[PDB]
């Protein structure tokens, strides 16, 4: 009917980018003016409220996304038609595109924004505005999206339904293993290494699990294997050459 | 002699040499010359160079062309590492002895543990004579006198060379008894048991027993000689 | 009809759209992993101009930056023969870094761009990609390619940092322009003692600090290039495990 | 005619010549690898007689010397059943070291041989080879053979270094003959503080320093012997890869 | 015609040994008398000239040897006769014998000669006479010989022509990785460690690639596999026993 | 007849007896390995009540204790589906430690039990085992299970060490009861400087030392849990090698 739909990907991209742009404007306005001092009540009013509303909301969102994708799964996935299988592969690629955008927003934008924020304050607490935005919003958001991408493939595409793709597992967990370094950082940023030396091996736990973001290589390679198999002998050599 | 390549500010802000003198410019083999001077430790010791808390006085020369018989710093005989306090001045003197004929540039040098070498003034020393005429000599606690130029080398040779010969003989014995290609083919053809199997193991055990006996005999014999030795100071 | 597509035009359009989606999907999150790794290992040397010294910076940054370039080269070249993997990773890193420098370091915290600009890596990445392209082997591009990856770091970065090595006199004491910028625009948790820069040493035989660092960084890089090429190969696995 | 040789005599002559060529070919470059490794890991302890202390030297040298002995044993025994592998490596190392001491340390720089003589390893190598020969398993010779490799180091080196441990009195201070030799023949870049020798310690219980060190090197060798036996197995691979 | 020729091996051994003996005599004569101070013009006359001549000469020699061996290759390497394959294997063994001699000269003789030179001078520069002889002559020489040895097998023997022998690659590259810490020792000798301690981790990268000299084990084993396969059923048992 | 057993009852009795024997056989020697590892890595933190601080103890102990729990979980769950592997390891460690504390630390050396009692681990082990039971995958219990393993360490140990954190005044100086017990009952080789406890830092923010340490220790454990699950899988190998 229409293999390339793309409406879902556009909706997700617009929603995510607009939400992150709103968050960036909010923290531009309130980084100072009740953002610096962590003991003032205005900090609780403007920043701790976000922290308290983040974890339950994203936890519920991820669990509900997994449950919805599991209850919406087809029980005859082996009988999918080549056209429907290609459509599902395209939807998986859309999921992965949204996932990559979320990964850029969290692991790249806000993570290095923490770098410039650490040069503005003297670390009044662990729950700085940058920490609230980065550790407790963006990282959970992209891990939730990875869960959605992982569970869509598990429940729609027969190749990912008959087992667990190791690369998909890595790209779903290891990037979710970047938020974990909240302890490795805070405990590291108190006992062992003694300054905002980002180079310190208190942050090398961040790095090792940051390498797992490369697991998308195997995921897209499996997707391409499926695509190249779905197109018949006519598709590969007559058209694609 | 390589002090030119060292960084300028480190050279001028670590050690300030003065009153450096060389007793003789031309020396003969087995003739003693004294290199003495005073050194000032800069108060603003650079962060790059570690503290002079652990340092060693040395004579900067191209190898042992001059044998150091004794050296003093801070009114102390200093064959080992010494401590230099920042901001203090110390007097040093090195008793050298001509060994190799030629014209050599001999420096005064102090090495800091975490910094490296600091090279002081250097003077050209002309050495006349022949190398084979060189004798130290030194006296032992028992009163006997030995020549450090040649002492102990004969024993080291007599212990090392025979063992190297024994190892070579072992290798050649096993190489001629069983060929390399022959034994490789034999092992690859499943039969890696007729390549090595008693009486071969008997020869091996005889060699091991003889080696252990020689080691024990050698250890005991070299304990009769030099019955009183001390660890490195 | 060309299954599973209705017509040839539909197949071509689908292929083009999926190509664009795959390109974006890889470029992002390769940017993500590479930016995380570079941020938390390579410093904090890319953050501050007063950290871009002659010894540590051209040593640390190329060695730690060649990693995802090698991984992306392993992914692209082995599976697509596309010779832009190292350029892919370097462009992603530079795009993310420049965006956040302008938006967060300068846009948010009002740190001048002259203080927080990153280090250029496009030239070494192009060298690496072409060496892999002219050759066909990662072994060759590991050695000659990554050796040039280090030797090209300082020369391609000098045009951007030369203006900040101009000497100025402050209260009877010589300081560089970069030192002055770092000292003027106050950073709270960044003292001078932490800078981890070339502070001198009794055996630095002058006029060759940068060449020595470049050869060290570039020629150590082949160990890192090998390790990360094979790590990218492992990350490209299609293995499906039966249970978790 | 025995293919691909014309006659039996030609085949035998070819086999003998190639056997000699292979023996030289391996002995050299096993010498090379072993000498590089020992020189840059095991010191600088073999270099100087005043470095051959009672604790660090008999610990460091056997542990880092058993490596190529185990690797060469793995090569020779598994593929040829020839029981000279550890003796092979040790003899190569000692021949190279002695040649370089006599030609360069003494022939070039005129350091007396009493200062620069190396440490004997032939006896522990023979012990290791025979233990591998009487047994048939590398597991046994890893435990008992390499245990004797450590315990036999000092006793077999005592005949060559005891003469230099005689006490002498220098300016009201006790010094060994080895210390005097190191102090007399000046080395530029070799201060006393770097010697990394036994300088005393508050929980050494006298008259057992050498037995404690020798045993310590005895079983740390077993771990190193195991690892390097398997590394020699890996280096003996015949794997051919399709693309590099 | 003649399986064992050995003229090439004898010529190579004689040439290499005579050249290295000449170099040793030259550095005996000129180690002092313009070999100590690196800033004197006589050092440029007697030592820097060698450095400037070395690198282009050995680069040209290695590239030309590889090109000659590649252009002289047979295009029907499979149709080699057993006797000609024995001759080629013997020539390869001659190549590897010369390679082992060169490795001894470089990795063992001059590498530890640098050890005794370090106790004679205070390291006026990185381009000491010992460094010139060791780093820039002997290491490139034996890597060039390895390249010739590696390319001869690739271009004359079908077993090494159908792919890349992993052990041969190691024995050709890893010992060619015995030069790298000229950057790394010097940077180590100028930044990390302070004194001329050969036990420095700055010399440990020298070691990890010095282990690659053990790659000759696999090369010799493959050569022996080829030899044992070529000798017929009568050769293995009836003759060799 | 049910071969190789004569009758049904004989087979049942044999199976029951062998089940008991296997249970004892594993419980011991898992106690052995776990106790050696925990004693020689995790201290010396279980040994002394004055070592059980708020930062180092709840960090070191859970991380090094999750090891054998994960390995035994890998053994039991994969091969038997029995959900007590972590409880198996923890109970073994606790039983051995308590036996040694009472019989030797108190029975032999007369150190009071209040000084030498170990840290509780049954609650985190139960949490880990149940999480592995409700789930069926080691990946989930690696993350959620081992996260609760560390976060539960301090709360389940607080009832035991709270009484020793009561403040006391000694010669015009504040001391804890744990410090007093460590000070009153003299230990020869335990100076105060060795204690390796939370001594404060300029970036400790008030009232969150324990939550930070528990999150660090507990959430790192997934790396250790993964590594040791797979190491227990490797130790569960049935491979038979042809030669040694
Ligand atoms: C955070 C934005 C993620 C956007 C990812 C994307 O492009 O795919 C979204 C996908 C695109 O649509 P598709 O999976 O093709 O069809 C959606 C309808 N179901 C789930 C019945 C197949 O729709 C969904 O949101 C999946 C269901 C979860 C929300 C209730
Ligand atoms: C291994 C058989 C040959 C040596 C037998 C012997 O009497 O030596 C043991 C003795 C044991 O040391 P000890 O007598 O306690 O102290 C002697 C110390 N030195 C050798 C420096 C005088 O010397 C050693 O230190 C050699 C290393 C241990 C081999 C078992
Ligand atoms: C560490 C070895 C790297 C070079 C690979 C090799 O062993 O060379 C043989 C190889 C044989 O592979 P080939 O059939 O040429 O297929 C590879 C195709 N290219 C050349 C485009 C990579 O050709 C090359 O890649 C380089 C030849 C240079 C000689 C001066
Ligand atoms: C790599 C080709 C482009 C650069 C060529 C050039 O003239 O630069 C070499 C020169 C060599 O350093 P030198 O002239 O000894 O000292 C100049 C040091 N700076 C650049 C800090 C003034 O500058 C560098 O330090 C760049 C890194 C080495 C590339 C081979
Ligand atoms: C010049 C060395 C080439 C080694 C090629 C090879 O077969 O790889 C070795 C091994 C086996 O590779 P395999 O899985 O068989 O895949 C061979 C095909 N490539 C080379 C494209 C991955 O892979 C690794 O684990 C890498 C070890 C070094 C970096 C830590
Ligand atoms: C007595 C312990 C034997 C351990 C070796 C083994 O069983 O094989 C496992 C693995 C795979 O070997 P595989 O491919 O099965 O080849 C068998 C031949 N050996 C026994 C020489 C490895 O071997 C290794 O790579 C060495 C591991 C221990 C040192 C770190
Ligand atoms: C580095 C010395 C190696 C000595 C060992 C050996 O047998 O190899 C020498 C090789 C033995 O001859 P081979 O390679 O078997 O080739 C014989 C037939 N031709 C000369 C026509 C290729 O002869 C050459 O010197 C060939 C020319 C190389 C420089 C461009
Ligand atoms: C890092 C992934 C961990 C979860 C495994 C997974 O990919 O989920 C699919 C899997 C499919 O395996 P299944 O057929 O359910 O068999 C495993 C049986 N249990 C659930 C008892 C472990 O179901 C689960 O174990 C968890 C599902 C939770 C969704 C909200
Ligand atoms: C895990 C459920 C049982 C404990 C619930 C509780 O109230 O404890 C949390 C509280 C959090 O610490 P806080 O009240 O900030 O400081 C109390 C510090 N102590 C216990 C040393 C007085 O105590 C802890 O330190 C236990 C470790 C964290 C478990 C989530
Ligand atoms: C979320 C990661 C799942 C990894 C599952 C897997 O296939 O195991 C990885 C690797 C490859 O699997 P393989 O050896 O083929 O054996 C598959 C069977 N299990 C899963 C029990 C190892 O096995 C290991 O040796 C463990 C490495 C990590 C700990 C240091
Ligand atoms: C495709 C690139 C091939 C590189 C071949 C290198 C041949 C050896 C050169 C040795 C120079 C010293
Ligand atoms: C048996 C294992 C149950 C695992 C439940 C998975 C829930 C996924 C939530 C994702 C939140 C980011
Ligand atoms: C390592 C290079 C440092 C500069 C030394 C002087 C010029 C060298 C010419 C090759
Ligand atoms: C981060 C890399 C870990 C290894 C990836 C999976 C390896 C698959 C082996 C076939
Ligand atoms: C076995 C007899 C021990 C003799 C006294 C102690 C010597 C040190 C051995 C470790
Ligand atoms: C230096 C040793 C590296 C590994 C050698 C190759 C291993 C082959 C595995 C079959
Ligand atoms: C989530 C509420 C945090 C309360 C104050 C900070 C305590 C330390 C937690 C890391
Ligand atoms: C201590 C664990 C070492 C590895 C166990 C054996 C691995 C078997 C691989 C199949
Ligand atoms: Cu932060
Ligand atoms: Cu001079
Ligand atoms: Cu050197």
């Amino acid at each position: 009917e229409s293999v390339v739909d793309l409406r879902g990907m556009w909706i997700g991209l617009v929603l995510l980018n607009v939400f992150y742009l709103i968050v960036r404007i909010y923290e531009q306005v309130f980084g100072w003016r009740a953002g610096l001092d962590s003991f003032a009540p205005e900090f609780q009013t403007y920043w701790m409220s976000i922290l308290w509303t983040e974890i339950p909301l994203e936890l519920v969102s991820g669990l509900g996304l997994a449950g919805y994708l599991w209850k919406t799964r087809d029980r005859n996935v082996d009988a999918v038609t080549p056209r429907e299988e290609m459509r599902r592969l395209v939807v998986l690629v859309q999921w992965l595109v949204v996932y990559g955008i979320a990964i850029y927003w969290g692991a790249s934008f806000f993570t290095e924004q923490d770098g410039t924020w650490h040069m503005t304050v003297i670390r009044d607490t662990d729950f700085t505005p940058s920490h609230i935005i980065e550790f407790y919003m963006s990282y959970p958001i992209y891990s939730v999206i990875a869960v959605g991408a992982f569970f869509y493939a598990k429940t729609r595409i027969p190749y990912f339904a008959h087992g667990y793709s190791l690369a998909f597992l890595i790209v779903a967990i290891g990037p979710f293993m970047i938020i974990p370094n909240v302890g490795l950082n805070e405990w590291g940023h108190t006992f062992w290494f003694m300054e905002e030396l980002f180079v310190a091996p208190l942050h090398w736990g961040f790095v090792f699990f940051g390498w797992m973001a490369l697991g998308v290589f195997g995921v897209v390679l499996q997707i391409l294997m499926r695509i190249h198999a779905l197109v018949g002998k006519e598709g590969v050599k007559l058209l694609t050459e | 002699h390589g002090e030119k390549s060292q960084q300028a500010f480190l050279r001028m802000r670590t050690l300030n040499w003065y009153d450096v003198q060389w007793s003789k410019t031309t020396v003969n083999v087995n003739e003693e010359m004294v290199l003495s001077g005073k050194v000032h430790v800069f108060s603003a010791w650079p962060q790059a160079v570690a503290n002079p808390r652990v340092s060693f006085l040395n004579a900067g020369e191209p190898g042992p062309v001059l044998v150091r018989t004794a050296q003093f710093i801070g009114e102390q005989f200093a064959p080992r590492s010494v401590s230099l306090e920042i901001g203090k001045d110390y007097a040093f003197s090195i008793n050298l002895r001509g060994r190799r004929a030629g014209r050599w540039h001999v420096h005064a040098q102090i090495n800091v543990e975490g910094g490296g070498p600091i090279i002081g003034p250097g003077q050209w020393i002309e050495i006349k004579g022949d190398m084979k005429d060189f004798t130290d000599p030194v006296t032992l606690l028992d009163g006997s006198t030995v020549d450090l130029e040649h002492y102990g080398i004969s024993r080291v040779y007599a212990w090392h060379l025979p063992w190297m010969a024994v190892g070579a003989a072992w290798i050649f014995f096993w190489f001629v008894r069983k060929g390399i290609i022959t034994s490789y083919i034999r092992v690859a053809e499943g039969k890696a048991d007729d390549v090595i199997g008693d009486d071969d193991r008997r020869i091996g055990a005889i060699v091991l027993a003889l080696t252990i006996l020689a080691t024990i005999v050698g250890y005991a014999v070299t304990n009769s000689t030099f019955p009183r030795t001390i660890p490195l100071q | 009809a060309v299954g599973p597509f209705n017509s040839v035009a539909e197949a071509a359009g689908c292929v083009q759209t999926v190509d664009w989606m795959l390109l974006v999907l890889l470029f992002f999150a390769v940017l993500g992993g590479y930016h995380v790794h570079f941020m938390l290992t390579a410093g904090d040397w890319d953050f501050w101009v007063d950290w871009k010294d002659r010894r540590m910076w051209p040593t640390v940054v190329p060695i730690l930056g060649v990693t995802f370039c090698a991984a992306s080269q392993a992914f692209w070249w082995v599976n697509f023969r596309l010779p832009f993997g190292a350029v892919f990773a370097a462009l992603g890193l530079l795009i993310g870094e420049w965006i956040n420098r302008y938006v967060n370091f300068w846009g948010w915290t009002y740190f001048p761009i002259s203080l927080v600009f990153p280090s250029a890596l496009i030239v070494p990445a192009i060298w690496l990609d072409v060496i892999l392209l002219l050759s066909g082997s990662y072994v060759i591009t590991a050695v000659v390619g990554s050796l040039g990856w280090g030797l090209l770091f300082y020369p391609n970065n000098w045009p951007a940092i030369a203006a900040f090595h101009q000497a100025t006199e402050q209260h009877g004491q010589l300081m560089t322009l970069a030192d002055l910028i770092g000292f003027h625009f106050v950073r709270t948790s960044m003292p001078e003692y932490i800078r981890m820069v070339e502070r001198g040493t009794l055996r630095t035989f002058g006029k060759d600090v940068v060449p020595v660092a470049a050869f060290f960084s570039g020629f150590v890089s082949m160990m890192v290039y090998f390790l990360w090429w094979f790590m990218g190969r492992w990350y490209s696995t299609t293995k499906v495990i039966d249970t978790i």
